[PDB]
């Protein structure tokens, strides 16, 4: 019954949700970012990207995605 | 007729649909090549008027002028297991080419899974949150289908409105990890497998939200009876569908892959 | 089969000439672009 | 020694880690050997069946990764 | 909010010969213009864009 | 709608002469095609 | 009122009859890029000078005859003229979704006919292997035109099986069970569940070749760790369900041609033709590395796909008996249609024999990319394919027009494409074992006469195909309006006349349990 | 907690119709199979028409893949061609 | 090579090819028997006026059409796949050769002992010596030694190419990133003629393969020759 699944969404599963967010809250902070280094299997370009100035990616963060050339 | 099924007015959705697709793909061709978003915004924007009139006039033709009988309501459960059939063998290409790469990891990986230089998200930390999220939504939706059935608006409203919640906060969740993944698309065929299956899922997860949003709308304006409310079953069913498409990828590629 | 007689009966001649037409609309095209590969 | 022999690791048609594995066997034996001043003729056997079985384009790029620090395999 | 299905009913099921994506009234006619005036303007402009790209 | 023979086609088939060049502009439209995208890619 | 009627349609006759022209005119092109092949090839040396543009033309020949002409032909035009009629349905469940299913075609081919125009075109072979069909080797919009042409195509099929599977199971008589309907609503009904589960992982497969073109994703780039042997395992993986689906509606087709000829009631071994049609239909997802014999696949891999291979061959056989026991003990009628049908069972036959031969991987190590694999799938598929499509159009024509063919004339385009098609193909079965490679603009001197011979039969089938549109001219023209068929106890699409109303079954059938 | 309409208070159009047609046991719209008669003359099986002519299909045996289909015309009853069962049509 | 008029394959020059020979005439003897009896069943059913329209049983036929298709199958399947086993043998090769495929010449390389490669490109028609074949002759033949157990190994620096000699039975793919393995081994001296077997581009038609077949003596003459 609707009952039944009530009980299970605030007694079960919104409890559950509560505590896997706790426990990402708890593991939230900048992790320390590895040496750069050029290896030929990552940062592929063998076109331009359709926007920016083509050696971006779309959700491109400057403080852990590095370019063919580097972090920023 | 003596028949119980539907004759539906002509009419242009489909042309104006057929027209939409030429527009996004002659107009994702225009953006990749010719350095012009115009085409595919046109093109984006016909879609959207298409699906807004087409479904808008089912809506017509059930709520409004009576036309779902039984008959043709069992037509449309095949239609929509079949179209949820479909999308799982899509997924299943791009599984496909998780475990193709994963499993046979070549030199140039440095012949190891993840590859070096790689430094995969803990599945413990918001790849497990998202997992709780889709989970408590399968729950909360089944709640919603039993107010539903039990004819209390109020608990049906409550419960769908929790199910779209959850949804949405999937989606921010997943939107912040893919700006902080240190890790990208163009990041070899680890990152090639990770955003276009992960992405295709976040897709899925749109649009089931956007119909689950359809459905809540729907139910303000009281159009669902107690007993007859498909538009309601397929947007559980697809929902579900994009519960199951996430515990494969947070299982494949978040846990084994990692 | 059983059918009314033609309401527009087809002469031979009639036949000849769609015939003739047919054929013309498939082969001068081609005949043309074929015949100019030189000049391409 | 003609060629490199059948090896029941790498028995089908396709034979790329064989190149892989021995390349890494003959750089692995050879850094061992240099490290305490050892002798290389020791890393032998795995420099004949690399030469013998990699594509010279395949050797050149790993050897000028390893030189250049982005050779992705562990040595 | 109020149950108003009964209005739309007989809005819907009015004996005036139109056919479903027009019955709502003047505002349908609106929609539907945009909708073909982009999809066939659309289509228009990407034969033109054809027409460019045929060519170096 | 029009019901029963040459009543269900979105061609006329009133003039058989008429319904000859539209035939012709149809199916000779169709065949023409490759033969001037050949000459169109020669040209380049 | 024309626009409403042919542009908004919701009716399945006038959608099948925009199929049926969509196709026919899509045979044109086809048959134009089939003559500019065996033109190439007609005498030693280059005639186009440009290698690139043969092999974007023998891409396009395929891409064309395949997507454009057979499948809207069969499914599309046939399948929804007959399906509903055959089971007494007022139209398709989905009559609406129906008409987008038709509209999304030309603009798939106008991707296609774009894809030949920009550029140098896509050389690439029907099949789009990466890395030539990558952003290096095909730099440009050509290949991403392809694909989204593939995507349209794809999207249309997709929602068109969804719709045939759908009106198959649910809109039925009550007492009618699907052991009551006719074999080619059962052979439609299969093909679209073919549909169903292949074309998504095609669509999987050419959306990775769209990412790795433009995206710098690296699924089929060995530098950041792709394969592409991936590309070619999902390619056929919906690639060998295509080539059933490209023949399931065609058997349909035969099915009823070979009975109504014969003078029977019903096919026979009914149920044994169900049961084959079905165990082709899985067997078919079981066996598309037979397709990359020669990529370096293991051994046993190599064994199990001759044997699963070759188990196709058993349900297929039943459905040839069955024919041959359908014609035993007939009245048999020699119309144009049961000419095209008995052509089509043995050319089949012969096709469907070299298609055993190439299932075994050893042999197929010296006829993979020959002629010898060009001559088995232009009898089988080729062949096959036009043969039901030339049975099912003639016998179906009076139904959907109202108006008589000339037999005699049907007889003599049955005998010039005979002719013609064998006289093209039968020496490619040389060409393929002397070790003449497929997708070639010029062959050695030793190649000269056979491939002579080739193209020379291609004229002949081009006479057959000018003397098709002179022959569907002069019925049209001359107005032989149709009166009586017989078999109608048997062949419920004839019962409304000829053309059925706009609107058939308003009242139902009466069928008691 | 009430507020969610129900098919009686809220169907319309043609599912209303098939609704309270159900009710009453009756099948205008022709969802159900009829059950046979025996067929004979004196018991002819009735087939419902709101016109003068309706195709019926007849399954002469049970299992049958063969479906018998004709044109029954107001009138004396008809008989089935391939197994002689009797089809009197009511308009 | 092959020669004007062909109808089926070139003679065999390595055990392997004898074999499918062999087998190639045992399967092509089923499908004549198989298609011959279809036409003629057809003829058969089409050349009477007898009749017999009513409902005819199924059953007792399709065991018939089901177990001697299936006996049929299993006849062709044991020796073809006795062929598979021996074509995957382990034999000792006694030399390694690898070959790259690029846009449109094969390289080869034979690195056993010395760095010897070299690039292997068509002779152009209007370059051809007198008695010398359009579209097959090379530059640099691939010198290898006849009556020898040989590996290929064989990839591609660009697109797929196929590395083919028909009169040996071999044909693999050249795929850029793996080192796909043949064994090759010659009954005769002579030269040996294939052509590339995946549709690279627009000189696909161009790029052909010429093996020179010689005694090892002459073999190692060559090799020493070429420091
Ligand atoms: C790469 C792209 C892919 C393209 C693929 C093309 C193939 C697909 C074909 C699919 C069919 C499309 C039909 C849609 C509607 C047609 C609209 C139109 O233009 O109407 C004029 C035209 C008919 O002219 P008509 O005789 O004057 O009829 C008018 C009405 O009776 C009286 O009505 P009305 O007076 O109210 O209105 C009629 C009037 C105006 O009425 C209107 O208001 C209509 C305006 C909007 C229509 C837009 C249609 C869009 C079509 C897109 C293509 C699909 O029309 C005209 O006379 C002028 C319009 C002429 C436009 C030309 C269209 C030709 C079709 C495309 C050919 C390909 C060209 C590409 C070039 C390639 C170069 C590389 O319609 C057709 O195109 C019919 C097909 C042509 C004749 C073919 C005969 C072949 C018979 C063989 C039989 C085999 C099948 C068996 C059938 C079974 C029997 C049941
Ligand atoms: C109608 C429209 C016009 C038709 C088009 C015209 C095509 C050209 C005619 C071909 C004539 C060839 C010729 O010059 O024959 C001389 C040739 C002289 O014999 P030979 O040079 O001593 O060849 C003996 C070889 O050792 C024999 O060993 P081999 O390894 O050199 O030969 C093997 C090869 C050569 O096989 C043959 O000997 C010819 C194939 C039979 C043709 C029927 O057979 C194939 O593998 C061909 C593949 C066929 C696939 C399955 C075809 C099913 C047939 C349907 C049966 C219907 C029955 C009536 O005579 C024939 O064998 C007649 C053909
Ligand atoms: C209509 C389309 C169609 C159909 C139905 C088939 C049917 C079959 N095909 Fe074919 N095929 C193609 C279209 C088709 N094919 C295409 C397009 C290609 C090329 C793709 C490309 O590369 O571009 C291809 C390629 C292809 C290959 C790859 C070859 C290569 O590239 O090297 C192989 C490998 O096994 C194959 C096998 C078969 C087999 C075993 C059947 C079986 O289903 C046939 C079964 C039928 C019979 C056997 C005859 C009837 C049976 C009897 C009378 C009973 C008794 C018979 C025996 C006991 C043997 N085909
Ligand atoms: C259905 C599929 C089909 C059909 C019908 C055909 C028809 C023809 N094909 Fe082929 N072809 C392919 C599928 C098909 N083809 C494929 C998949 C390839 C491989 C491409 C690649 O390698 O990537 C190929 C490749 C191919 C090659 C090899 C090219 C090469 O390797 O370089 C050749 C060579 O001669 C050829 C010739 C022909 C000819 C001469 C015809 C015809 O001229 C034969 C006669 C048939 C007709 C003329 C059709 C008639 C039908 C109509 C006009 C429709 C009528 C409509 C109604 C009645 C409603 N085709
Ligand atoms: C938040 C959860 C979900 C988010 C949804 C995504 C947002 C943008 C686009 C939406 C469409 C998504 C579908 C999947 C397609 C491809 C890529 C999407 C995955 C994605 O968003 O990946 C991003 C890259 O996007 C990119 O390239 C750019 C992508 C934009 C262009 C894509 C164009 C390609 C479209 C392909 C069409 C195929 C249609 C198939 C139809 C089949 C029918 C048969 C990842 O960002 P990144 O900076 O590399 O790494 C993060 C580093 N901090
Ligand atoms: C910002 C947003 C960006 C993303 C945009 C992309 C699109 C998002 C769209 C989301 C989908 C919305 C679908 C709304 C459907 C509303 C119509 C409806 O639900 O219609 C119902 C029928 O269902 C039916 O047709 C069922 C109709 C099924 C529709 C299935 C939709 C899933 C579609 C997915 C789109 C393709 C994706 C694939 C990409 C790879 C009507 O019947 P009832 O409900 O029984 O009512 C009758 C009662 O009132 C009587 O008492
Ligand atoms: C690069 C980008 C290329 C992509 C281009 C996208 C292609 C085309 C543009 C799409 C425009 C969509 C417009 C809306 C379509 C709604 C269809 C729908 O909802 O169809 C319904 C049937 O399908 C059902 O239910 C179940 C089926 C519902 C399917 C909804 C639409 C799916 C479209 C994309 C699907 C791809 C699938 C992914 C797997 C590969 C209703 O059928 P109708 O006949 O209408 O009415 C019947 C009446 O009785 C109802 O009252
Ligand atoms: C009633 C219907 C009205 C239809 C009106 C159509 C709306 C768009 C018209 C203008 O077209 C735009 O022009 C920009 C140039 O002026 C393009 O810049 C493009 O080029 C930039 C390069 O600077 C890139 O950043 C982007 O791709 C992009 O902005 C842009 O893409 C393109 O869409
Ligand atoms: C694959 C399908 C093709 C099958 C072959 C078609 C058969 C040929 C049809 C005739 O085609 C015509 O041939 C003429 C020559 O006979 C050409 O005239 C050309 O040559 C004439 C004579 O030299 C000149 O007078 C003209 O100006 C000149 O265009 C003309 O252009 C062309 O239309
Ligand atoms: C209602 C029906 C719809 C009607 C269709 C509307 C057609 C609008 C025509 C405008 O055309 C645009 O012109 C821009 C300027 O000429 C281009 O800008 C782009 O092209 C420029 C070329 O200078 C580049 O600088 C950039 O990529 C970018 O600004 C852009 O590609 C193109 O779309
Ligand atoms: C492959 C070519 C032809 C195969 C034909 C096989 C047909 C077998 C017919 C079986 O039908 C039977 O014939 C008998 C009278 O003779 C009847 O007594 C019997 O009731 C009936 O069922
Ligand atoms: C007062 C009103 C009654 C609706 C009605 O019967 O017309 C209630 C019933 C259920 C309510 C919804 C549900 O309680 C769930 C949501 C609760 C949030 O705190 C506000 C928005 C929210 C989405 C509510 C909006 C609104 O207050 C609703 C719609
Ligand atoms: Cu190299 Cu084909
Ligand atoms: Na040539
Ligand atoms: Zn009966």
């Amino acid at each position: 019954g609707a009952r039944t699944w009530r009980f299970l969404t605030f007694g079960l599963a919104l409890p559950s949700v509560a505590l896997c967010t706790l426990n990402s809250w708890l593991h939230s902070g900048h992790r320390e970012r590895p040496a750069f280094i050029p290896y030929h299997h990552l940062r592929i370009r063998t076109k331009p990207f359709s926007w920016g100035d083509g050696n971006h990616t779309f959700f491109h963060n400057p403080r852990v995605n590095p370019l063919p050339t580097g972090y920023e | 007729q003596t028949h119980a099924y539907h004759m539906v007015n002509p009419s242009p959705w489909p042309l104006t649909g057929a027209l939409s697709a030429l527009l996004m793909t002659s107009g994702l061709t225009m953006w990749f090549h010719f350095n012009s978003m115009t085409l595919l915004m046109i093109g984006l924007t016909t879609n959207m008027l298409t699906m807004y009139q087409w479904w808008r006039d089912v809506i017509r033709e059930s709520t409004f002028q009576g036309h779902h009988t039984p008959a043709v309501q069992k037509g449309l459960r095949y239609g929509m297991i079949l179209f949820i059939i479909s999308e799982v063998l899509f997924f299943t290409g791009f599984f496909w080419a998780f475990y193709h790469s994963s499993l046979a990891p070549t030199p140039e990986l440095g012949g190891c899974w993840p590859p070096t230089g790689i430094h995969p998200l803990n599945p413990l930390e918001v790849p497990l949150l998202n997992t709780s999220v889709l989970l408590a939504s399968g729950v909360s939706i089944t709640w919603a289908h039993h107010s539903l059935m039990e004819g209390d608006r109020k608990h049906m409203l409550q419960a769908l409105f929790i199910t779209i919640t959850l949804g949405v906060y999937f989606t921010l969740l997943q939107a912040s990890e893919y700006y902080e993944a240190p890790f990208t698309i163009s990041d070899g065929v680890y990152g090639s497998t990770f955003f276009v299956a992960t992405g295709f899922h976040g897709l899925h997860v749109i649009i089931g939200s956007t119909f689950l949003i359809v459905c809540f709308f729907r139910q303000l304006k009281f159009h669902f009876t107690s007993n007859h409310h498909f538009g309601f079953e397929a947007a559980a069913w697809y929902w579900h569908f994009v519960d199951v498409v996430w515990l494969f990828l947070y299982v494949s590629i978040y846990w084994w892959g990692s | 089969i059983t059918a009314k007689p033609a309401k527009t009966p087809t002469s031979p001649k009639e036949q000849a000439i769609g015939l003739s037409v047919t054929f013309l609309s498939f082969l001068l095209p081609a005949g043309w672009v074929l015949y100019h590969l030189d000049n391409y | 020694y003609q060629t490199a022999p059948f090896d029941s690791r790498f028995p089908n048609q396709n034979q790329t880690r064989n190149c892989w594995q021995n390349y890494l066997d003959f750089h692995r034996c050879e850094k061992a050997m240099t490290a305490k001043g050892g002798d290389v003729s020791v890393c032998e056997w795995y420099r004949r069946v690399y030469k013998s079985l990699c594509p010279i384009s395949w050797v050149s790029t790993w050897d000028d990764r390893r030189a250049e620090g982005t050779f992705p395999g562990k040595i | 909010f109020e149950n108003r299905v009964a209005e739309k009913q007989k809005l819907f099921q009015e004996d005036n010969g139109l056919p479903v994506h027009l019955k709502g009234g003047a505002t349908d006619n609106i929609l539907y213009r945009v909708t073909m005036t982009l999809c066939l303007g659309g289509t228009l402009y990407s034969l033109y864009c054809l027409g460019w790209a045929s060519f170096p | 709608y029009e019901e029963g023979p040459g009543k269900n086609i979105p061609f006329s088939v009133e003039n058989k002469w008429r319904l000859l060049a539209m035939m012709t502009l149809f199916f000779g439209s169709g065949f023409a095609a490759p033969f001037f995208i050949v000459r169109h890619q020669l040209l380049k | 009122m024309f626009i409403n009627r042919w542009l908004f349609s919701t009716n399945h006759k006038d959608i099948g009859t925009l199929y049926l022209l969509f196709g026919a005119w899509a045979g044109m092109v086809g048959t134009a890029l089939s003559l500019l092949i065996r033109a190439e090839l007609g005498q030693p040396g280059t005639l186009l000078g440009d290698d690139q543009i043969y092999n974007v033309v023998v891409t396009a020949h395929a891409f064309v005859m395949i997507f454009f002409m057979v499948m809207p032909i069969m499914i599309g035009g046939f399948g929804n003229w007959l399906v509903p009629l055959m089971i007494g349905a007022p139209d398709m469940a989905f009559p609406r979704m129906n008409n987008m299913s038709f509209w999304l075609l030309p603009p798939s081919f106008l991707l296609l006919l774009a894809s030949s125009m920009v550029e140098a075109g896509a050389g690439t072979g029907w099949t789009v292997y990466p890395p030539l069909a990558g952003n290096l080797a095909h730099a440009g919009a050509s290949v991403d035109l392809t694909i989204f042409s593939l995507h349209l195509a794809g999207v249309s099929s997709i929602l068109g099986a969804i719709n045939f599977i759908t009106t198959i199971i649910n809109m039925k008589p009550p007492a009618m069970s699907q052991y009551q309907t006719p074999l080619f609503v059962w052979s439609v009904m299969i093909t679209a569940v073919l549909l169903l589960l292949s074309l998504p992982v095609l669509a999987a497969g050419i959306t990775m070749l769209l990412t790795d073109r433009n995206l710098n994703t690296t699924f089929f780039d060995p530098a950041g760790g792709g394969d592409p042997i991936l590309y070619q395992h999902l390619f056929w993986f919906f690639g060998h369900p295509e080539v059933y689906i490209l023949i399931l509606p065609g058997f349909g087709m035969i099915s009823h041609i070979v009975t109504y000829y014969s003078g029977k009631k019903e096919p026979f071994g009914y149920m044994g033709m169900v049961w084959a049609m079905m165990s082709i239909g899985f067997l078919g997802f079981i066996v598309w590395a037979h397709h990359m014999f020669t990529v370096g696949m293991d051994v046993d891999t190599r064994a199990y796909f001759t044997s699963a291979t070759m188990i196709i061959a058993i349900p297929t056989g039943v459905k040839v008996f069955s024919w041959l026991a359908t014609l035993h003990g007939g009245n048999i009628k020699w119309s144009p249609a049961m000419m095209w049908a008995l052509g089509f069972i043995f050319l089949f036959t012969v096709g469907g024999l070299t298609g055993i031969v190439l299932a075994n991987s050893s042999l197929d190590i010296v006829l993979h990319d020959t002629y010898y694999v060009v001559a088995h799938f232009h009898y089988v598929l080729s062949m096959g394919a036009v043969f039901a499509i030339m049975g099912g159009f003639v016998h179906w024509f009076p139904l959907f027009s109202g108006y008589t063919l000339n037999d005699t004339w049907a007889k003599i385009h049955f005998a010039i494409m005979f002719v013609g098609v064998n006289m093209t193909f039968f020496p490619q079965h040389f060409l393929g074992l002397s070790g003449m490679p497929r997708r070639y603009s010029d062959y050695p001197d030793a190649y000269t006469m056979w491939n002579t011979i080739s193209s020379m039969g291609s004229f002949i089938s081009l006479t057959a195909v000018m003397l098709m549109v002179f022959i569907i001219w002069e019925a049209f023209a001359s107005k032989r309006e149709v009166l009586t068929v017989d078999l109608t106890t048997t062949n419920l699409e004839w019962l409304n006349g000829c053309p059925p109303p706009y609107h058939t079954f308003e009242e139902p059938t009466y069928v008691n349990l | 907690g009430g507020g969610v309409p129900t098919d009686e208070e809220q169907a319309t159009g043609l599912e209303r119709e098939v609704m309270l047609a159900a009710r009453k046991g009756q099948d205008p719209y022709n969802i159900l199979a009829p059950k046979a008669t025996s067929g004979t003359k004196e018991d002819p099986n009735l087939v419902p028409s709101i016109t003068n002519k309706r195709i019926v299909g007849c399954i002469c045996e049970e299992d049958n893949s063969t479906v018998i289909w004709f044109w029954l015309h107001k009138g004396e009853a008809q008989r089935c061609p391939s197994c002689g069962t009797h089809y009197k049509l009511v308009p | 090579m092959a020669y004007p008029m062909q109808l089926g394959f070139q003679d065999a020059t390595s055990p392997i090819m004898e074999e499918l020979l062999h087998f190639h005439d045992h399967t092509l003897m089923i499908v004549f028997l198989i298609s011959s009896l279809v036409l003629y069943i057809i003829s058969l059913m089409l050349t009477t006026k007898l009749t017999h329209t009513s409902t005819m049983d199924a059953q007792e036929v399709e065991t018939i059409w089901t177990i001697l298709p299936a006996i049929i199958l299993i006849l062709i399947a044991l020796p073809s796949l006795r062929i598979l086993y021996m074509m995957d043998e382990i034999n000792n090769p006694s030399l390694t050769v690898k070959t790259m495929g690029h846009q449109w010449y094969w390289s080869y390389e034979y690195t056993d002992y010395e760095d010897l490669s070299f690039d292997s490109y068509m002779i152009p028609t209007s370059e051809l010596k007198p008695g010398e074949l359009r579209l097959l002759e090379v530059d640099n033949r691939v010198v290898l030694p006849m009556e020898m157990t040989i590996r290929m190994l064989v990839s591609s620096e660009d697109v797929l190419h196929s590395w083919a000699v028909p009169s040996l039975g071999l044909k693999t793919d050249a795929i850029p990133g793996r080192l796909n393995q043949t064994t090759l081994m010659s009954s005769r001296p002579g030269l040996y003629y294939g052509q590339c077997s995946e549709i690279c581009g627009s000189n696909h038609s161009f790029m052909p393969i010429v093996l020179e077949l010689v005694p090892l003596k002459y073999f190692e003459k060559w090799s020493a020759s070429m420091l």
